[PDB]
RNA sequence: GCUAAACCUAGCCCCAAACCCCACCUUACUACCAGACAACCUUAGCCAAACCAUUUACAUAAAGUAUAGGCGAUAGAAAUUGAUGGCGCAAUAGAUAUAGUACCGCAAGGGAAAGAUGAAAAACCAAGCAUAAUAUAGCAAGGACUAACCCCUAUACCUUCUGCAUAAUGAAUUAACUAGAAAUAACUUUGCAAGGAGAGCCAAAGCUAAGACCCCCGAAACCAGACGAGCUACCUAAGAACAGCUAAAAGAGCACACCCGUCUAUGUAGCAAAAUAGUGGGAAGAUUUAUAGGUAGAGGCGACAAACCUACCGAGCCUGGUGAUAGCUGGUUGUCCAAGAUAGAAUCUUAGUUCAACUUUAAAUUUGCCCACAGAACCCUCUAAAUCCCCUU
RNA sequence: ACUGAACUCCUCACACCCAAUUGGACCAAUCUAUCACCCUAUAGAAGAACUAAUGUUAGUAUAAGUAACAUGAAAACAUUCU
RNA sequence: GCCUGUUUACCAAAAACAUCACCUCUAGCAUCACCAGUAUUAGAGGCACCGCCU
RNA sequence: UCUCUUACUUUUAACCAGUGAAAUUGACCUGCCCGUGAAGAGGCGGGCAUAACACAGCAAGACGAGAAGACCCUAUGGAGCUUUAAUUUAUUAAUGCAAACACCUGCAUUAAAAAUUUCGGUUGGGGCG
């Protein structure tokens, strides 16, 4: 037979029902949205349309992402969306010639960084292209915030981008005790990222993470029947009573 | 050639001989002698002029073009100013 | 080569044969010497009462009459029991009624259950 | 001894039951309705052949392109793999090339 | 299916293939004969002849302008904006023959045409239609139902 | 034919269960050559030339030619004294005896296929007769077919039908050929 | 299977007409599924055709085929049931009319050999029959004699036509 | 080489049915 | 008259619609003790290119178009357009399924067969034989005959081949099953007609629709992922065995158990898919062996014999790609009639194919064959049968 | 002189003897639409026809009642003997 | 062929493989083999006891 | 062992009783000689012979059964192995240049190791020529 919905909207089905139902919005927006990841291995076209020079006809261009293999050990460092090519090569450059696997692999060196909002140094094995992304960016704590997900391609990073939205939404004055000018003016300087509690709690978080973090909040040791039919009774009592 | 495409199952056009013979609407196929680019020095005049002119093909040689290309390419192409429109029919032909 | 065959303590090398049992539960542990300390607080004590006098034979009389079968529920039990006292003190702290708020400390505790049957 | 030594059981068939009392009916529906409908939308079946016709590996492309997302695994991977052999049979084997 | 061989096993090999002697469609040398071809306009001739039939059957009404539109609706030509047509072009055949006077907007034009018909008295004006422009001139009612 | 979708479908060699490992050795057995359990020749093995997928058996004759062939099938009716004008499709009663007995005194065939102009507005009268005979078929104008003309022995049109009819099959001739579907707006098609 | 054989018991004839010869009385017994091959049994069948119940039955008695004690088994039933059920006065008046052996319903076994290969068995079981007629056994056909051979020979030899002609 | 072909077994059932 | 024969429904196929008490990861199905170890990583190959090496597919329309491509086999868009069951099976069929059971394999894994009464059971026909063995002589029949045989005539069939009774292949026989799928262009028949078509497409009588049109089994192989060191190769842990005699701390001698297998005989569907009897080598050592563990196939192990790795290792086994491919062999199933044997060229090509020639069908037209003179070379001194051409007939 | 073909004649009737291939006329059975109603007709379809593949499954033959297999002896069936 | 031993389980048990002995080459070193070792050691090899010559 | 074989015992064997396979098998009403022929006849031509049957031996023939010959040739069919066969270095080891302030990464070069694939045709069979 035929399955009622196509198999790649199973899990979009399982995300509309059960915890991950009960997930919230903002959360599950996020985790649909798929914006596309800023170009890091392959040159972007200029535009839309390129005049072929074969016959002198404007034909439409598309970029097509280079695929890129994220090693675990990236998801605890910050590789500027940087990461494995793992394809093929013609040897000499050459069509004619011998096809050859090749895995082009990004230079990691470890660096240590200062977070301004966590007052942390945090040693990272990084690439060049992040070192340049957070120079662009004019600090660890601006390069984290900008980021958006799909072009950060880092759990730790989304985790510190989580705990830096988490204490500006807070104000939390662990940031530089006994320093309420310096806090104040951290949190100022990195105002406009600030978002609500509720939101930075769920930002950057696996769906697997989420689904644990709605069960822990929803869990809820049964309330004895006694406390019910007790609370029942006395109202019933009581219309009694009233009337 | 591919009979049945595995994408539209439609008959595919081998583009070689696109690339090397003209159609006339009438069912002519037009092409050019084989070596009229080559060793041009050592060749006479007469060989020279024989080689620089558009020959049609065999009965057989049509029918199998027409079998290597698809419908598309024996429509008939009203072009702004073709070299070869007078040619796309025939004239005074018996049988 | 029998794989269709359930795997009891009959089959095996020595090892295996006495290694595994047949379900009965454990009733102390093993010492040095593979001298087996017996737990009495880990004996099932059977706690039968005195049959003299009871009344009730095994079987009923075919001359008794019959009634609709009612499953005992929450709501009943607490009607029955709690909500007379209930309903006198009102007219007139849960413990007092038999609210419990925990099952520790208790020796049948009702959940997780600790008593057998 | 291929030959069953009893007659049949007598079948009877019902020439004016509703089907085929009916049948035809709405086939003219659009020269005979302003064209409001196409005949071929009285066609009730799969959906990747109505109205629509085609040899083996016609239909089985179609099949895949239409339903391939939502058919079961083994059923998928017959029919990619019937599609190989149908490729393969109509584009190099037969008398005529 | 005859007698062993490639041939009763089904397996003759693909069409051009000469047994291995270099195949004929590949022995001639490539030559631009069909160089550009999707990118070349083309016009569809509407012969005098034909505009004379069409005038005289009533199918184009010669006492308003007439243009693609028009033409089409009478069904005095059919055009293919997906087949590279870019318009109709007038042809001299005919053109002895022509008396209708008439307004004919069309995109190429020869000089006998323009002479005939500006002799009959009418008026004849080339229009560019470029693809869009030219398929939706040719079929309004589809664009008009598109809601565009 | 053209509705006809046959769902006959048999497993080939590749679908029926099985059938991968060479049942025995090519040389030194003594018997014939295999190489699955599963091939047309075996028992329980795969069809070699069977019916295959669900098939449809759709294609359309021109409209112009449908429309003649419902012309020829009027004609005939009419020339073979089938045909039977009505003013309208309204009976004296539900009752299915009345029509039964009207069409054996009338002398009509086994089988009468009445025909009106729109299925709303068909009598409730003449609904309730052929609701319970199977002989008398009640169709709208838009349902007439040869087929149907074909199967009943008479048929009985009433006048708004007729004139439906002529005016529906009269178009096809002295139509134009289509710029497009002839749902979408012309200059004068309803 | 087929048991037509128990069935030909059963065919009860129209009474005889007072100026009709007697009707020789016919039983007819089987056994079935016997652990004996039919061929084997055929012999013993073939041995005791013809001949009446006694000189069967004294046959059968001294033969040292495992078949002959189950032929006398079916025969001294034969009897039996003739005398008690078709109204045969004398048991020694029977002499059997029919006796074969059939093929039984038989079981499939495997017979090991000495390569890993195998030949399958056959257990065989065999049918026996017996119409038993009424009646002193009839006489054998006696051989034929120079005279009647020499009358065949010329009565042959008196056929003869011109052939191919008018 | 040294050219073996294994016996093959038949299934047993065949052999093992009974009345 | 025995074996037997049949049977109708168990179910299944394709669609539509619709989204779907206790025990058990240790040796699973085992009540009850200090954990830490935790997952992402391009498919490849067969095959096609007639080799193979770059390469080779995984709603409609635009369109098989733009493009890609040892520019070759082939691959191939987008803009834009708009989107209620069965001429199914019915127990060798249909799911493998009465069942993933029985059985087979260490394991992965492979994988069956079948049943038929009746409202109630609390009621003639395949093969093979038998009835009934056989008579001189012969493809077992035919012509016949008064007559079965005797008389005369007659070299089974299929495939393959130049040619087969061939002592070339296949076939014991019965029942059942078992093998020609399709485009382009043509042909026939309709519809309409300078237009046809239910958008797109075609059109210098076209166009729409229909009819007709291209098989089955078989390798050795290749790659991917699993499963295998209970056999065997080697190794690890901790064990065990080695009488007696001679000699003396021995890779010592004779010789039991034990291990091996030199030679002979038997056996060769065997007792045995490597055995038996005798004979023989070692038998305190580099020995033999029980137990548990390890090394896994682009591999392991190897006192190298290309040994052994679960009976078939020049490289295991199972599953999958896979219906691999095969110019090679075999097979390719109703009746009847008709036409039908014929130069060569190219080809990694001579076991094949394309073109030609021949052959078939349908159609248009007018010359086709036979052939009278006349005519077609000297080199060369002479020189063949003949040939070409060719009106008439 | 006679005998002597499927040559020829004779009386009647004529499509009724070439492999591969090709053209054509019929057609068994099955289902479907209408007929028919002791077996059919006109059409539409198709898993549409088996003397042959060391073909698959099942049955039964041939080899063949053959090759092979088995129980030490007596007895009271207690027991004894070899 | 030095020897005792090993080998193609299922056609070859041998002159073949190994073998003490001798010879060539590589390696200056530690926490999973080599190795819990260190040039008189370890590994990769050739040939084959010893003895005489070259 | 043999000249040179013989005698006996057991098994086997033959008969009786029980149980009861396998390869094979186109159909067989299954003779000899000569000749013929697809080049060696039970079946064809000319002769000869000829009641029907079991049972036990034999191995001259049925080009006997067995394994779709291992020899030989062919296939643009495989695979193993070797290479100074073609194409590569994807993998390792070195270096050199970049990048960073030895390691890692990118790019080149050199080796080891391998990997994929092929190994024309005519031919008085094939090879050599
Ligand atoms: N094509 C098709 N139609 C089906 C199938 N099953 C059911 N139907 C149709 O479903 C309709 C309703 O089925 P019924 O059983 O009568 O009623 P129902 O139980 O309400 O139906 P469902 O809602 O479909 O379960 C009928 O028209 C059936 O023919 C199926 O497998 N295929
Ligand atoms: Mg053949
Ligand atoms: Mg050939
Ligand atoms: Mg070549
Ligand atoms: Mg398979
Ligand atoms: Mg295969
Ligand atoms: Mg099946
Ligand atoms: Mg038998
Ligand atoms: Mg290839
Ligand atoms: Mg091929
Ligand atoms: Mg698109
Ligand atoms: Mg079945
Ligand atoms: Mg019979
Ligand atoms: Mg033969
Ligand atoms: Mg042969
Ligand atoms: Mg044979
Ligand atoms: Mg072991
Ligand atoms: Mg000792
Ligand atoms: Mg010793
Ligand atoms: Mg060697
Ligand atoms: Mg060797
Ligand atoms: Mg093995
Ligand atoms: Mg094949
Ligand atoms: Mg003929
Ligand atoms: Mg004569
Ligand atoms: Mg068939
Ligand atoms: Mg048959
Ligand atoms: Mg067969
Ligand atoms: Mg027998
Ligand atoms: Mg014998
Ligand atoms: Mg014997
Ligand atoms: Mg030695
Ligand atoms: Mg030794
Ligand atoms: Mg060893
Ligand atoms: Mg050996
Ligand atoms: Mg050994
Ligand atoms: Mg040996
Ligand atoms: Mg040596
Ligand atoms: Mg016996
Ligand atoms: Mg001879
Ligand atoms: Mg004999
Ligand atoms: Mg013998
Ligand atoms: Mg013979
Ligand atoms: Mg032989
Ligand atoms: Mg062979
Ligand atoms: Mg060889
Ligand atoms: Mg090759």
């Amino acid at each position: 037979p035929l399955h009622k919905y196509p198999v790649w909207l199973w899990k979009r089905l399982q995300l509309r029902e059960g915890i991950c139902s009960r997930l919230p919005g903002h959360y599950l927006r996020s985790l649909e949205e798929e914006r596309t990841p800023t170009p890091v291995h392959y040159r972007p076209h200029g535009a839309k349309f390129k005049i072929n020079p074969k016959n002198g006809q404007r034909e439409r261009v598309e970029d097509v992402p280079i695929p890129i293999y994220f090693p675990p050990e990236s998801q605890r460092g910050l590789w500027g969306g940087e990461g494995w090519i793992l394809g093929q090569i013609y040897a000499n450059n050459d069509k004619l010639s011998k096809r050859l696997k090749k895995v082009w692999k990004p230079q990691l060196f470890e660096r240590e960084f200062y977070s301004e909002i966590l007052d942390k140094k945090f040693t990272v094995t990084v690439t060049m292209r992040t070192l340049d992304l957070i120079d662009e960016a004019y600090g660890l704590d601006f390069y984290i915030l900008k980021t958006p997900k799909e072009d950060l391609c880092s759990k730790f990073g989304m985790d510190l981008k989580r705990g830096m939205l988490l204490r500006l939404a807070r104000q939390d004055p662990q940031l530089h005790p006994e320093d309420p000018e310096r806090r104040a003016a951290i949190y100022d300087k990195y105002k406009e990222f600030a978002i609500p509690e509720e939101e930075a709690e769920w930002v950057g978080l696996t769906l697997e993470e989420a689904i644990e973090k709605q069960r822990l909040l929803e869990e809820k040791d049964p309330v004895p029947l006694f406390k019910i039919y007790v609370a029942e009774l006395i109202q019933q009592l009581q219309q009694q009573a009233l009337s | 050639l591919t009979y049945f495409s595995a994408r539209k199952g439609k008959r595919k056009t081998v583009k070689a001989v696109i690339d090397r013979f003209l159609r006339l609407h009438c069912g002519l196929w037009v092409r050019r002698k084989a070596g009229y680019k080559k060793k041009l020095w050592k060749k006479t005049p007469a060989r020279k002029k024989r080689l620089r002119e558009f020959v049609f093909c065999n009965k057989t040689q049509s029918k199998l073009l027409d079998k290597m290309t698809t419908s598309f390419w024996k429509r008939r192409n009203w072009y702004v100013d073709d070299p070869y429109q007078k040619y796309h029919d025939r004239t005074n032909l018996k049988v | 080569a029998d794989r269709m065959s359930k795997w009891t303590s009959k089959r095996g090398p020595r090892s295996f044969r006495g290694r595994k049992g047949r379900g009965a539960k454990g009733i102390g542990f093993l010492t040095s010497g593979w001298r087996f300390v017996q737990i009495k607080e880990m004996v099932p004590e059977f706690v039968v009462p005195d049959l003299t006098g009871f009344k009730l034979k095994p079987y009923v009389s075919y001359l008794a009459p019959e009634s609709e079968e009612t499953p005992l529920t929450a709501a009943q039990l607490f009607s029955e029991a709690v909500a007379p006292a209930i309903e006198k003190d009102f007219k007139d702290n849960l413990e007092k009624y038999g609210f419990e708020p925990t099952q520790e400390g208790k020796l049948f505790q009702l959940y997780p259950r600790n008593f057998l049957r | 001894i291929g030959i069953r030594l009893t007659l049949p059981p007598p079948k009877v068939v019902d020439r004016w039951n509703e089907k085929r009392a009916m049948f035809g009916v709405y086939d003219n529906i659009g020269i005979l309705g302003n064209f409001e409908k196409h005949p071929k939308e009285l066609i009730r079946g799969p959906i990747w052949l109505r109205g629509w016709k085609g040899n083996e590996l016609q239909r089985c492309i179609r099949k895949r392109k239409m339903v391939g997302s939502r058919m079961f695994a083994d059923d998928l991977h017959n029919l990619n793999k019937r599609i190989r052999y149908l490729y393969k049979h109509f584009n190099r084997h037969g008398k005529f090339r | 299916r005859g007698h062993k061989g490639e041939r009763q096993r089904g397996t003759r090999p693909r069409l051009g293939f000469e047994g291995g002697q270099t195949p004929f469609y590949i022995r001639i040398p490539k030559y631009g004969f069909n160089e550009g071809h999707s990118f070349r306009r083309q016009y569809k001739p509407l012969s005098l002849n034909r505009l004379q039939y069409l005038i005289d059957l009533g199918r184009v009404d010669p006492s308003q302008p007439i243009d693609l539109t028009q033409l089409v609706n009478g069904r005095g030509v059919t055009i293919q904006p997906l087949k590279r047509d870019y318009g109709v072009q007038l042809v001299e055949e005919g053109a002895d023959t022509f008396t209708a006077k008439v307004n004919i907007e069309v995109q190429l034009a020869s000089e006998l045409a323009i002479a005939a018909i500006e002799k009959n008295g009418g008026v004849v004006t080339t229009a560019f239609y470029d693809p869009r422009s030219l398929d939706i001139v040719c079929k309004p009612v589809p664009f008009f139902l598109r809601g565009q | 034919n053209f509705k006809r979708i046959s769902y006959a479908k048999t497993k080939t060699r590749a679908e029926v269960r099985g059938g991968g490992r060479k049942p025995w050795p090519q040389k030194g057995t003594g018997r014939a050559r295999h190489g699955s359990i599963r091939s047309p020749l075996w028992r329980g093995g795969g069809v070699a030339h069977g019916p295959r997928g669900p098939t449809s058996y759709y294609y359309m004759l021109p409209m112009k030619v449908r429309a003649l062939g419902l012309k020829v099938a009027l004609t005939v009716k009419l020339a073979q004294d089938d045909l039977h004008i009505m003013d309208s499709l309204e009976l004296p009663t539900g009752d299915p005896q009345y029509l039964t007995e009207l069409a054996h005194y009338r002398r009509w065939g086994d089988s009468v296929l009445l025909v009106d102009l729109t299925h709303e507005e068909m009598p409730q009268s003449i609904v309730e007769a052929t609701s319970r005979l199977k002989t008398f078929n009640l169709i709208p104008a838009v349902g007439l077919n040869v087929h149907s003309m074909l199967k009943h022995q008479t048929l009985v049109l009433t006048l708004p039908t007729v004139a439906f009819l002529e005016d529906k099959l009269l178009w096809q001739d002295s139509r134009y050929r289509p710029l497009y579907p002839f749902s979408l707006p012309y200059s004068d098609f309803p | 299977i087929s048991r037509k054989w128990e069935k030909k018991n059963k065919i009860v004839y129209p009474p005889q007409l007072p100026g009709e010869p007697r009707r020789p009385a016919e039983i007819y017994h089987c056994r079935r599924q016997i652990k004996y091959s039919k061929d084997k049994m055929w012999y013993l069948a073939k041995l005791i055709r013809g001949m009446s119940i006694d000189q069967a039955l004294a046959q059968l008695e001294f033969n040292d085929k495992k078949g002959a004690k189950i032929i006398k088994e079916v025969l001294l039933e034969a009897q039996d049931m003739a005398v008690r059920d078709h109204n045969v006065e004398f048991r020694s008046n029977l002499y059997i009319a029919e006796s074969t052996s059939g093929r039984g319903q038989c079981l499939k076994r495997i017979r090991y050999h000495g390569r890993g290969r195998f030949g399958i068995m056959e257990k065989v079981y065999c049918h026996y029959f017996v119409k038993l007629v009424e009646g002193p056994p009839p006489p054998p056909e006696p051989p034929k004699t120079a005279v009647a051979h020499a009358k065949e020979y010329i009565q042959q030899l008196r056929s003869r036509t011109i052939v191919h002609t008018l | 080489k040294k050219r073996f072909t294994p016996p093959i077994y038949q299934p047993k059932f065949k052999t093992e049915k009974e009345f």
